[PDB]
C-alpha cells in the first residue's frame, strides 16, 4: 500500500484476536500499545518521548497482523495515548519512507 | 534509551 | 529517495544558513528543533507526546530544506529530545509510507 500524510497514518492491526488502531510510528523505535493483558513473562523498561518518560511492560515474540502483513517481534505496554507500530515491526513487512 | 516520539498540539 | 527503516531516518536539513540533523516522523503533526534562534515573531504553544506536555516557541512561514526538497511552513523550538520534521512538512515534499 501507498500511504499518503495528510492524516495520521492509523491502520488496523491483529493482536491476540483482538483488532486494534494503530499508529505507523517512523518516530518510535519500539511498538507500544494501550494497557491490554498479554500472556507471557515480561520485564520492566522505561521509554522516553517528547513529554518525559513512561513505564512500561515489555513482551517478546508476540505475533501481530499489520493490514494482512504478519510479523513476530517485541511490544510494549504501557499508559500511551495511542497505539504505536515502531520501526522494529514496519521493518519486517518491508514498510519504507518515500519521496 | 528508546525514543517514541508520537507527537501531537 | 527510498529510506529503510532498520535505524531510525536521520537526514540533514538546512535551516536559517544552518545545517542540523532531523528524524523523518510520520508520528508526529509537527515539526519540532531543540532550542534555537529564529527570525520573525513567535508565539507560545503547548505539544504532547508520551510522557506529557511541553511549552514550545512556534515560527510560521520558515523556510526549510529537506535533504534537497524545500517546504516552508511552521516551525516550533523547544525541549524536544530529538529534532523531528513531522506531517505537516512531510507532506509538502511528498513523502509517503510504502510497503
Amino acid at each position: 500500500p501507498q500511504i499518503t500524510l495528510w492524516k495520521r497514518p492509523l491502520v488496523t492491526i491483529r493482536i491476540g484476536g483482538q483488532l486494534k488502531e494503530a499508529l505507523l510510528n517512523t518516530g518510535a523505535d519500539d511498538t507500544v500499545l494501550e494497557e491490554m493483558n498479554l500472556p507471557g513473562k515480561w520485564k520492566p523498561k522505561m521509554i522516553g518521548g517528547i513529554g518525559g518518560f513512561i513505564k512500561v511492560r515489555q513482551y517478546d515474540q508476540i505475533p501481530v497482523e499489520i493490514c494482512g502483513h504478519k510479523a513476530i517481534g517485541t511490544v510494549l505496554v504501557g499508559p500511551t495515548p495511542v497505539n504505536i507500530i515502531g520501526r522494529n515491526l514496519l521493518t519486517q513487512i518491508g514498510c519504507t519512507l518515500n519521496f | 534509551k528508546a525514543r517514541v516520539l508520537a507527537e501531537a498540539m
